[PDB]
């Protein structure tokens, strides 16, 4: 859905991804953390920082079940 | 490694810069390169480099071990650690072997963790030797280890003492597992009874996410994990036991160990566990001392 | 020295001494290491038994040498097995453990001292040269030179070691990559040029093994069948 | 001891540069300064600082200690005596449990029941934790959980006076419906990417919410069996997700519930190794049966359970 330009990644990192045909959050997430260490450069726990950053743009919003009951009222 | 002060006595930093100036930065660079040419070029004494080459070789190159010395040493060093399963120790020629990476390949619910716990439980109690159970799938359950020990021994304290020898360390990524083995290897180097059995359950759990895609870094991490396991086994003389998943071949359509063909050369001994509820078949898929193909019944409830 | 056909007549049926480098290839359990033990046995056993009584150097880069297995093979091949004879036979066997390619490379340079002091050391084992392939390949990045830099230096050192002391290098490699006689070369071209006879180990599905040996100088293929028992390797 | 640089989680670009500069063991880089490392390797200051940091950074609890942890950290009861008995007392913490079954068997009913059962106070035998519900099929019905919560309160208050003691009744002063629902964290993951994204954000989520003692992924089948035709990718994602869940449960000391759909359970053969505990909910003559297909602590067995309006009962 969302592109990786709008996730929050840098131009250098996006360009390094664009060379490997990665432009969406789906493509970035489908790759394992290890294979992103060469596609995106960087290291483990640095790609995980990206993996948490890319996830933070395409993850559901937590809804407390009281809020769901409250919003259903 | 890299030529630096403290790598060898008499190696001053002043010449280390001089060696760098001629593209000699590593130990292998200094040993491989013709020292007579460098001695004239850098002004360093030829006798110094020759002495420097010998000390670097005497420090970083392994030394041949005579077979007679190794045979006598391994005679009183290698120990056939019983797995607690009499119907499997018969397959393993009286049990596990220290200094070897034993692999227990099987499907889900094939008893891979269960036999590993019995190996841990028997070594902890029967042989009074500490065990390092590196679990990656969460297979180890301390109630099961106590349950196995309760059958073997009815003493309240001896069950706790045997459990005290089993060190459970959780590692779920490859680097965590590599850290545990390296931390263990340093612990053994610096030494109370040390760790005699290392159980990894499972190697395929952490290595399989690495595999996939055009990247070969997963294979390197697998082989580095393989190298760490074999350094623990052969160098430190401990019976390293690993757990592997089963997979069906793409072409031949037969059961083979997971983690590709590269990992298939890693273990010295491999046990295949396949269901024939507690009865299992233990087939010696790979062995360095016994024919491959012999299979014996293994029942979980007897343990 | 001794002729290759004088080491194992079955594999080297033709006349094929003084600097031969041979490659063992095949999947796991196919008898690569067990063939080395048979080669080790026929060299370290006494001339009275039938062996060549020459020293053997084993570079166990794969950490898979089972000494008790070699003792098991040696005692079966001995007509009168004794603790003294098994000691003397293993007294001609030398084992080196190399945990990395650079460790292997530095070891090979240090071996130059031993061969100058061990003239009878004729047969050399390097099981397995493919142990550090993935470690070296990834550490080399995308540059092929960097990936094979350590292996190529080993191969040049090996060629120097073999051709200076008239050695026989039975270096073994593992079929770690899929098909292109299933053989996909993956080591450095420096190593490939040194191989004179590459023998492919295959397992027939039980205890019977097939060994296809090709002399790269003449490109002649011959199939050998051998069974692995308690005595080691017997050719059918 | 020398630790190879490949074994470290270094940047592959940096590791190749380190090897090309001759550095191949961790102990070589320890003596090197960060800025001087950049000069000798060519990596940036940040990468050199991160490279040395990774090497320098790189519990060993005995089984007796883990036995006390498993005893103190009680099992999440399923409100069914038969099911809890063949699980040691309920869903085990620090472990991954899989609920496989055909559609309509009650996989989500167990999950929604387990969400309430986590919030049972410790003095009542529960873990007094919170539940994270990573819903994928949209089967999480709040109204049904309210019935499950109210019935759980009624059951706990029935045991709160047979003992003739108010000491337990103190614990039940917060178990009201308000807290039960407010402690159920609901993540509606639609696609597998969104589900996979939430898994990566879960360790950070549970650091903030240390009270979470249950993570429910209901289910791991639907996202990966829709809008994903690549089986090679699927088995990589599930295998990678397998380690994320088990690491999450062990590090945060909670229980992970995964629900499959019978196809044998789906998601390939390698997925059978993912979950330490596997429960197969199937049918037999219009009576629900709970089969323990795989467990490292309990032998394979089948127990009878019924999904009454009161909840997941015997
Ligand atoms: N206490 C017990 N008594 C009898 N049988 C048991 C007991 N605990 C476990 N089992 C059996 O062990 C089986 C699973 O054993 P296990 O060792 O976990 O297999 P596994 O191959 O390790 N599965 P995995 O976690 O993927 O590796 C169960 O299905 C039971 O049949
Ligand atoms: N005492 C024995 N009797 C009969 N067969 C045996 C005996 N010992 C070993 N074998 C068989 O000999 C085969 C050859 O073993 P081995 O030489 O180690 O294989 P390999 O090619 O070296 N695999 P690898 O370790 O990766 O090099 C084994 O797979 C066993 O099936
Ligand atoms: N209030 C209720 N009364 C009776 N039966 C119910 C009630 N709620 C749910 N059930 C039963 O529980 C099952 C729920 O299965 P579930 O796991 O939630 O869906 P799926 O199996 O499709 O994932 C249904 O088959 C239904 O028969
Ligand atoms: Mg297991
Ligand atoms: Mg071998």
């Amino acid at each position: 859905s969302k592109k990786l330009k709008r996730v929050g990644l840098s131009q250098e990192l996006c360009d390094r991804l664009s060379r490997h045909q990665i432009l969406t959050c789906q493509d970035f997430l489908c790759l394992s953390p290890l294979e992103l260490m060469k596609v995106t450069g960087l290291s483990y726990r640095g790609v995980h920082e990206l993996l948490c950053m890319v996830s933070r743009a395409c993850a559901p919003k937590m809804q407390t079940a009281y809020g769901i009951k409250a919003q259903r009222s | 490694g890299v030529l630096r002060v403290g790598l060898c006595p008499g190696l001053t930093e002043e010449m280390i810069q001089l060696l760098r100036s001629h593209r000699i930065k590593t130990v292998v660079d200094l040993v491989s390169a013709d020292l007579e040419e460098v001695a004239q070029k850098c002004g360093l004494s030829y006798k110094a480099l020759v002495a420097l080459r010998r000390v670097l070789l005497a420090q970083f190159s392994a030394f041949p071990v005579n077979g007679a010395d190794l045979y006598e040493e391994l005679k009183t060093s290698t120990a056939i650690l019983s797995t607690g399963i009499g119907s499997l120790d018969k397959l393993l020629d009286a049990g596990l072997y220290t200094g070897e990476v034993t692999e227990i390949v099987g499907g889900p619910g094939s008893g891979k963790t269960q036999v590993c716990l019995c190996m841990a439980a028997n070594v902890a109690h029967g042989l009074q030797q500490n065990v390092l159970y590196v679990d990656s799938n969460g297979g180890l359950t301390a109630s099961r280890l106590l349950q196995l020990l309760q059958a073997k021994t009815q003493d309240e304290e001896e069950q706790a003492e045997a459990l005290r020898r089993i060190q459970v360390v959780h590692a779920f990524d490859i680097f965590q597992m590599l850290d545990v083995l390296q931390e263990l290897r340093g612990t053994v180097a610096q030494q109370s009874g040390t760790v005699k059995v290392v159980v990894v359950d499972s190697v395929t759990a952490v290595v399989s996410p690495l595999l996939g895609g055009q990247q070969r870094e997963g294979l390197a991490l697998m082989m580095q994990l393989a190298r760490e396991l074999k350094t623990l086994a052969r160098d430190l003389g401990m019976a390293v036991v690993v757990t592997n998943h089963i997979t069906r071949d793409r072409d031949s359509g037969r059961l083979k160990p997971a983690l590709g063909r590269s990992w298939s050369f890693v273990p010295s001994t491999r046990i295949l566990l396949d269901t024939i509820g507690g009865r299992r078949m233990a087939c010696l898929a790979k062995s360095s001392r016994q024919p491959t193909g012999f299979q014996e019944m293994v029942d979980i409830g007897t343990w | 020295r001794s002729s290759l056909k004088e080491i194992e007549p079955n594999l080297f049926a033709d006349e094929d001494v003084h600097g031969d480098i041979l490659e063992f290839h095949g999947p796991e359990g196919t008898g690569k290491t067990e063939m080395l033990y048979h080669l080790t046995a026929r060299c370290i056993l006494p001339k009275s038994e039938g062996g060549l009584e020459v020293e053997v150097l084993f570079i166990d880069t794969d950490y898979h040498f089972d000494m008790l297995r070699l003792v098991t093979i040696l005692e079966h091949r001995l007509s009168q097995s004794s603790e003294e004879i098994i000691k003397y036979c293993l007294g001609r066997f030398f084992l080196v453990y190399c945990s990395s390619s650079t460790h292997l490379l530095l070891t090979l340079y240090s071996l130059e001292s031993m061969f100058c002091s061990h003239p009878s050391l004729c047969l050399l084992i390097l099981d397995s040269l493919s142990a550090f392939y993935w470690i070296d390949r990834v550490n080399g990045g995308e540059s092929v030179n960097l990936q094979e830099s350590t292996l190529r230096k080993c191969s040049q050192c090996l060629e120097k070691l073999v051709n200076d002391y008239r050695l026989v290098l039975f270096a073994t490699t593992q079929t770690i990559m899929q098909k292109a006689i299933d053989y996909r070369p993956y080591l450095c071209k420096a190593w490939q040029q040194l191989v004179k006879h590459r023998m492919f180990f295959s397992k027939q599905d039980s205890n019977q093994f097939s060994l296809v040996s090709r002399c790269l100088k003449s490109n002649s293929l011959k199939k050998h069948f051998f069974i692995i028992g308690e005595s080691g390797v017997e050719f059918c | 001891m020398q630790r190879d640089l490949v074994s470290f989680p270094l940047s592959p670009a940096v590791r190749v540069k380190l090897v090309s500069a001759g550095f191949q063991t961790a102990e070589e880089l320890l003596e090197v300064k960060p800025s001087e490392l950049s000069k000798e390797v060519g990596i940036s200051k940040a990468e050199a600082l991160e490279t040395l940091q990774i090497i320098r950074r790189e519990k060993k609890c005995t089984a007796l200690e883990l036995l006390e942890q498993e005893h103190t950290q009680g099992f999440i009861i399923t409100f069914c005596s038969a099911l809890d008995d063949i699980l040691g007392g309920g869903v085990p913490l620090m472990k991954t449990t899989e609920i496989c079954g055909a559609p309509g068997v009650g996989k989500t009913q167990l999950c929604m029941q387990l969400a309430v059962d986590v919030q049972i106070p410790e003095c009542f035998g529960g873990v007094a934790g919170e539940a994270v519900f990573i819903d994928t099929e949209g089967s999480f019905m709040v109204d049904r959980v309210v019935d499950l919560a109210t019935a759980c309160i009624q059951h706990l208050q029935l045991i709160a006076e047979k003992h003739k003691g108010e000491e337990h009744r103190k614990a039940l002063e917060d178990f009201t419906l308000d807290n039960i629902l407010s402690h159920i964290y609901y993540f509606r993951c639609r696609d597998y990417t969104e589900l996979l994204a939430q898994v990566y954000l879960l360790p950070d989520f549970l650091s903030e919410h240390s009270k979470v003692r249950l993570v429910i992924v209901d289910g791991i089948a639907f996202p990966f069996r829709h809008d994903l035709d690549d089986l090679s990718l699927r088995t990589r994602l599930l295998n990678g997700l397998a380690q994320q869940m088990i690491s999450l449960a062990n590090n945060h000391r909670l229980a992970v519930i995964l629900t499959n759909q019978m196809t044998v359970p789906a998601l390939g053969e390698s997925w059978g190794h993912a979950a330490t505990i596997r429960l197969i909910f199937h049918w037999d003559r219009k009576q629900r049966l709970a089969t323990l297909y795989k467990s490292p602590s309990q032998k394979e067995c089948t127990v009878l359970f019924q999904i009454k309006p009161q909840g997941f009962r015997d």
